[PDB]
């Protein structure tokens, strides 16, 4: 069935992986590398074909902040240049609507933007939308009943439990009730109608908590911890199930993947990459 | 213009 991919992220140097998980026999399989290293990008999927979003390449010889998209088909194993942003986007998060990607915050040097921009893969253009309240990279994004989310992440100064959202016939963002925790660099996605935000750094620590937001009862509720903490980890969802990967604990370079079963509220530890690394994109097609 | 030693992220683990 389908496959969890990961592409690049960060260990000495950002990378040019790409690797799919199968979580119905444990295996990993290594495909195509990324035309350029990247680390802190965005995976996301539209149409069954696998986009890398933003990110850098952070190397011995230099950074070089990315407003790259590309494009990978797996059905035949190439990756593909599209049009780039409007700008870099480094630790960006992305999200899609209506089969539109959007590139929401990130940073390109000091740069930490509140600016947003929308990709059409029909036409390969982007186009600025209306700009965040906030500037947020390390930013968790995730698409509930067609609005867009942006989650914690760091303004340049702070540290953030704030979170708004966007929605695009107004193409306008409010405010929504904070989080419980300062979560900068979190995965977060959406499950069963619910938005998680799993980990992420709260100034001090990595965290090993996760909390969900219902936008019935605008509410963030803490569910069971993962095993491990950890920031700047990648999340996705696959057969109802939330997956994490990688990410940065203080100490090492995590190569855990942990899966939570909202049927039981319990995390596992299901297999591990074949290395740690943080920073990493995923995607599920 | 110092050739400044590399600072830690500390969310990232990233040197730079």
């Amino acid at each position: 069935g389908r496959l969890i991919y990961t592409a690049g992220g960060y260990f000495r140097q950002s990378l040019s992986y790409l690797e799919a998980y199968n979580p119905s026999d444990g295996t990993w399989l290594r495909l195509a590398d990324l035309q350029v290293p990247r680390s802190g990008l965005a995976g996301c999927v539209v149409g069954g074909l696998l986009y890398a979003v933003g990110g850098r390449n952070n190397s011995p010889d230099g950074n070089t902040d990315s407003s790259a998209l590309d494009c990978y088909n797996p059905m035949t194993n190439q990756w593909s240049p599209c049009a780039p942003m409007s700008v870099p986007r480094n630790r960006i998060g992305v999200g899609v609507i209506d089969g539109h990607i959007y590139a929401v915050g990130g940073s390109h040097g000091c740069i930490h933007h509140n600016s947003v921009e929308r990709y059409e893969p029909e036409r390969d253009e982007w186009h600025l939308v209306a700009p965040m309240l906030t500037r947020r990279i390390g930013v968790g994004v995730a698409v509930l009943n067609r609005l867009l989310y942006a989650v914690g992440g760091f303004d340049g100064t702070n540290r953030l439990n704030s979170a708004e959202c966007y929605y695009p016939e107004r193409n306008e963002w409010r405010m929504i009730t904070a989080m419980n925790t300062i979560r900068s660099g979190a995965g977060v996605c959406v499950l069963h109608n619910c938005i998680y935000a799993a980990g992420g750094y709260d100034g001090q620590d990595q965290l090993n908590s996760v909390e969900r937001y219902d936008v019935e009862t605008e509410t963030w509720t803490f569910v069971a911890p993962m095993k491990h903490r950890r920031s700047a980890l990648g999340i996705t969802v696959h057969q109802g199930r939330i997956y994490v990967l990688g990410g940065y604990d203080g100490h090492t370079f995590l190569d855990s993947v942990e899966c939570y079963d909202p049927d039981t509220d319990t995390w596992s530890e299901v297999t591990r990459m074949t290395s740690g690394r943080s920073g990493v994109g995923v995607a599920v097609t | 213009a110092f050739f400044a030693q590399l600072q830690l992220d500390e969310e990232t683990g990233e040197f730079l």
